[PDB]
DNA sequence: CGCGGACGAAGCCACCATGTGGGCTGTCGCCAGGC
DNA sequence: GCCTGGCGACAGCCCACATGGCATTCCACTTATCACTGGCTTCGTCCGCG
């Protein structure tokens, strides 16, 4: 009931993911500073190539109320009246009198304090919602305080519909905790498996018309850039993933593509400078029964250097999964695909000739 | 102590840039590197003697030494304030943008030892190259200090910078 | 008559004068908690008599006073509405309000050698060493350090605390001797605080005042382990012998 | 009769437990701070995971239900000690932002910035079982059998919820070591009242360091204390500890069958 | 590397014994600067390196003029000494020692023995036992020897001229 | 129509300070002669 | 049996450099974004559900 996927990914002068300085983000783990991708960013790539390949999108936005004015200006609505309309979208919901607006910008519509997280068709049915009560609007468009007209029960209908997004990583609404959904997926932080130290590089952007005097760069500053062989590990609860969506068919699309979209995915962070893209080096997926077991303490101590850590990380990898299959017995049914040959990798469970063979057949096996 | 070492360290080079040449360019060329890096076997002969005995404090002399003698020459030519306050002075004075070096100071204060050595001598260079001041002893002792210190001396730095620069800018009242 | 006591481990909690959701400790053992640990040690049901505990004396030696931290500690967050803290009237509150928030503090990092000195303390540590239920420091769950009992059996243990016990690494002067270290004793009372437990009853625990006199005295340097580890080893060749 | 059980389980990056503020527990030990999972936290997980796999020896093992009113044995009997790192640590800050996928007339202005802290290292955790209590409140030796074995398990297999979804801190302990002890139960904590340094892992210098302090206690207190330990690591030997064992589960077997 | 100095230093005393005392065995050794020092050192061993830094300090050591050869510091001090004691040219032998530094693990073989040699004709002291080590040192990690070597000689050469004046 | 659940009603109080470290290991020359 | 001594002949000395040089300009950014929730009392009324 619990998919578990490990793969170990070299990534050539990345820096795919920055803190607030610049700086590709660290875990001091082990004693020792390591570079990692943040668990967010890899798992928006992941929700965005989901939603682009399994068709429908999740939308997280701040600013819905001018979203549905979009919508009901297209149906015929004045402007003011699809900006009243919309307001009265969120007015009319939660405990309090409404969701809570951020401070009027001139201009445009408030956004709203706290992030939606609602499909687009469900975007566009409140926007028939407010539609087929537009008197109502009208009339509370001209008093100075307007109340929350719209019914409440068939918005917090249309804000509980769930996408794919929704029912694999979940969502959060803290004024309506009737929509609030439990993720299915747990997404770790992907660090490197050696200790890296963050390389500097110094660049200058150059003036293209001649100085007639004195010839110097037009800027010049130096970026943070590092690159090594990440762990990554992440977990698919069945369970509550068969919860969300209801059915089971829709949930092993949903495992399936979500797997090739782990395998698939680059979080893309100044991509256009380094061309960080790279299939992972070893993947593994284990399907177990009693709980999840990340291999990431098997990367606790450093690996050391001048040679290859590819081959290394994936025979360390290797002896910490057979020792934990020693010391902790189960029946789960492993496997794993792999790009080097020079070694078998035994305890890995049975070898798939390829990714997509390798994801169908531990997918059909849950 | 070592601020000892460190100020005879700082006088003999303040010396030797001026008057002999060879030295210094024997000196420049190390800027940067680790001391066993075979550019830095030339410097031997300057620094060697006045280190004791972690090679923190090897780095942090040696360094200050190469960066000091990789001043400009206009910049070499012509309470004891760390470098954070040569940078509000740089700031306040000589008109360096604000936004982007109080970035970079906080971009300093998180490296660890190893990172330190990558980003200064870019920075110290870019702040000695328009004359602010920089005492080079205490950058030394510092330097010396951002080894076994996790942030006891960077938060010193900061510190000392935003105050010098909101003092500054209330005395210009 | 007597033995030594040492309470030491990463954090224990002496709590006194509390009764919401803010805790607070004592910075020093409280003699309520101690007899508490000991009739925990004896079988002493809640509710029994405690007199028996009555005529001891708890001389307490600081050898690190400990720096004192807030634990939150929240009970019942994150439930569903039915299965969170009940009432008084006995209808479960609202699950957004359903979470208790108590702020409790404890003592971390600091360890006390007190020096129990009475009728029959010797069979009272006889007792520590085969304890009807767990001996902690405060709160349940801070777990003793395994030296609890230091000497079974010591003619005098004050004298013991004045001398011979090993003490943490600490500031040795050069020419330096006798390091200052914090004696309390049981006009000249630091402080007023109800520890002798009149009972341990759960229904209405009830107590009363004790003055605590702490007395800055002299111990010789020597005492004092090294840096790094010698505490550990000056400490256990202290309990064999 | 009280069987104790030491676990060195090592956690990446995670925040398992935070304080009102964002950031994890600590404790300030050996006079390194060192990140915590506070007793509570980890004792619910695993109370909540008993009971699960039990399907009231939950009023016997631990305490008292929370949601229950009291039925006069409020104490567990079960000891839980809080765990701590076994080295320091210092707290890391992880920036991040909220992508606003509605696009202006603007790029990047994120739809919501902010930093979270995080923390990974090698805690120590330990836990404590009143036996013969056990057995006079529960009345049955045989539930209360299961029921002791069964909690072992939970105790090994168990990892909190808290940021789990951000932070995949799902793991195994590399070192548990169950002592069947009839004096009185003793935790290994001032082992590491020297943090360890750094730079080459703390696994296995743990596991050594845990076992030269059981090497010298069992020295100086020498006791029938039926012992024994399983680890992932096949490298060095750690006589003091007791028999080695195979697994997990086959050493917690050897441990009640040694209780009874 | 502890280890590998306890093995310097009985091969130091067995070989200095060899030499002083028998000269067929001695001269065997002398020749290669080979099967006689398979038949000799090789019991004195613990990587190529290493074995090369036991073979050519042990003929080194056999080669010395019998002046030096019938009479803890390393081979930087050993050369700012030979400065300041023998007045021996410093300007040149600092080139001498930078040249070897910047070497690798085979040439430094190819420009110690030379130098080595007029060490031992100046009767200098020469640690032998860290002379090897230092060299089983350098086939692991060559620049960090290098450096030592450089920096130790500019600083004993400047105490010592603190002790002239 | 009855019962249960959720929400509401208040009382509310603001010119200048920082120093530390030390614990783990093994080796030959072989053969012959004399005591 | 243990300990000590021995196993053709295998070279010696002298010698080790001076001097000179070690660069200089210039250039160092902008913008937008920055959460919610709760951990008081009792009772009464209303609304929803059965």
């Amino acid at each position: 009931t619990f998919v578990d996927i490990h793969a170990i990914q070299t990534l050539p002068y990345s820096n795919i993911n920055r803190d607030d300085l610049g700086s590709p983000k660290t875990v001091v783990y082990g004693g020792k500073e390591r570079t990692r991708v943040s668990s967010q960013s890899w798992k928006r790539a992941v929700r965005h190539e989901v939603e682009a390949r399994l068709g429908d999108k999740a939308v997280r936005t701040r600013r819905i109320i001018s979203e549905i004015a979009k919508r009901l200006r297209e149906r015929g609505w004045d402007a003011d009246l699809a900006d009243a309309g919309a307001r009265q979208v969120v007015l009319s919901v939660g405990k309090k009198s409404g969701i809570k607006l951020e401070k009027e910008k001139d201009s445009e519509a408030p956004a709203t304090s706290v992030l939606f997280y609602l499909p687009v068709p469900a975007i566009d049915e409140l926007a028939a919602i407010a539609d087929e009560h537009r008197d109502a609007v009208a009339k509370e468009a001209a008093k100075k305080t307007p109340k929350g007209i719209l019914p409440a029960d068939r918005i917090t209908e249309v804000l509980k519909s769930r996408n794919v997004s929704v029912n694999l990583f979940g969502r959060m609404l803290a004024e309506l905790p009737s929509t609030e959904v439990d993720g299915a997926v747990q997404f770790a932080h992907a660090f490197t498996v050696h200790g890296t130290t963050v390389e500097v590089d110094f660049f200058t952007a150059v003036d293209d018309i001649p100085k007639e005097n004195d010839h110097g760069s037009g800027h010049m500053n130096a970026g943070q850039f590092s690159a090594g062989t990440f762990y990554r590990y992440a977990n698919v609860n069945l369970d509550r993933l068969v919860e969300n969506t209801g059915d089971a068919q829709t949930a092993r699309t949903a495992v399936a593509e979500f797997l090739r979209a782990f395998l698939s995915t680059v979080p893309s962070g100044k991509q256009n400078a380094t061309a960080a893209m790279t299939l992972p080096d070893l993947v593994h997926i284990a399907v177990r029964f009693d709980r999840p077991i990340s291999f990431a303490p098997a990367f606790e101590t450093a690996l050391y250097g001048s040679d290859g850590y590819t081959l290394r990380a994936c025979q360390e990898l290797n002896n910490y999964a057979e020792r934990l299959r020693e010391v902790w017995p189960d029946d789960a049914i492993r496997g794993y695909a792999t790009v080097e040959n020079k070694t078998d990798l035994a305890a890995l469970g049975e070898r798939y000739d390829s990714y997509p063979a390798l994801i169908d057949a531990m997918v059909a096996a849950a | 102590y070592i601020l000892q070492h460190a100020d005879a360290l700082v006088k003999r080079v303040s010396k030797l840039i001026v008057n002999e040449p060879a030295a210094r360019a024997a000196l420049r060329r190390g800027v940067g590197l680790a001391p066993e890096d075979p550019r830095m076997l030339a410097a031997h002969r300057v620094v060697a003697p006045y280190v004791p005995v972690v090679h923190a404090v090897e780095r942090a002399f040696y360094a200050v030494a190469a960066i000091m003698a990789a001043q400009p020459r206009s910049a070499r030519d012509q309470r004891r304030p760390n470098l954070g306050v040569s940078l509000a002075q740089a700031v306040f004075d000589k008109g360096l943008n604000a936004d982007s070096t109080e970035q970079r100071l906080h971009l300093i204060a998180r490296q660890n030892l190893d990172g330190v050595h990558r980003h200064l001598p870019r920075l110290v260079l870019y702040l000695r190259s328009d004359q602010v001041h920089i005492d080079w002893g205490i950058l030394i002792r510092d330097l010396a200090r951002w080894g076994h210190t996790p942030r006891h001396v960077a938060r010193e730095w900061v510190q000392d910078y935003h105050r010098t620069l909101e003092t500054l800018t209330r005395q210009a009242e | 008559s007597g033995f030594l006591l040492r309470l030491a481990g990463p954090m224990q909690s002496w709590g006194e004068h509390s009764m919401f959701g803010e805790r607070d400790t004592l910075p020093y053992p409280s003699r309520s908690g101690l007899i508490g640990m000991f009739a925990a040690a004896q079988g002493v049901r809640r509710g029994d008599p405690l007199d028996r505990y009555k005529e001891l004396k708890f001389t307490v030696r600081v050898d690190r006073p400990g720096v004192r931290l807030v634990d939150f500690h929240t009970i019942g967050g994150g439930l569903p509405k039915e299965r969170t803290v009940p009432t008084a009237a006995g209808e479960r509150r609202d699950p957004k309000k359903a979470t208790i928030v108590t702020s409790r503090s404890y003592l971390a990092d600091a360890v006390f050698t007190v020096a129990v000195t009475g009728p029959e303390a010797d069979t009272i540590a006889d007792a520590l060493a085969a304890p009807y239920w767990q001996p902690y420091l405060g709160r349940r769950a801070f777990v003793p350090d395994p030296l609890l009992v230091l000497r079974r059996r010591v003619a005098d243990p004050v004298r013991e605390l004045v001398e011979a016990v090993p003490l943490p690494h600490r500031r040795v002067e050069e020419d330096a001797a006798t390091v200052l270290v914090d004696l309390i004793y049981e006009t000249r009372t630091l402080t007023v605080l109800n520890d002798v437990p009149l009972s341990f009853d759960s229904k209405s625990r009830r107590y009363s005042t004790r003055q605590i006199r702490v007395v800055p005295t002299e111990v010789p340097a020597t005492l004092v382990a090294g840096p790094g580890r010698d505490y550990q080893n000056k400490l256990f060749t202290y309990v064999k012998q």
